[PDB]
């Protein structure tokens, strides 16, 4: 860790100095949508969408009715 | 902000 920290505090200052200039200190959402942007990029978007439910805080466990919905409409037993 | 943004 800190061996990258030193290979890129050049870097780190300088998108500092840019979410300083930009949107004044704002390197978190910045520094995302670098992110997103890059991997949407990779034509991998999968783990760019579940990157981005897991940081707008979307629930990975879900409601009971739902569990029930699909249950009743795929037809099957409580065993299975 | 920045995520309202396309």
């Amino acid at each position: 860790r800190r061996a990258q920290k030193h290979r890129l505090r050049e870097l780190k200052i300088q998108v500092k100095e840019f979410a300083d200039k930009e949107e004044g200190g704002d390197v978190k959402a910045v520094c995302l949508t670098l992110f997103l942007l890059a991997l949407r990029a990779r034509n991998e978007h999968r783990q760019a969408d579940e990157l981005e439910a897991i940081m707008q805080g979307r629930g990975s466990g879900l409601q009971p009715a739902v569990c029930l919905a699909i249950r009743v409409n795929t037809f099957l037993s409580c065993s299975q | 902000h920045l995520l309202s943004l396309t």
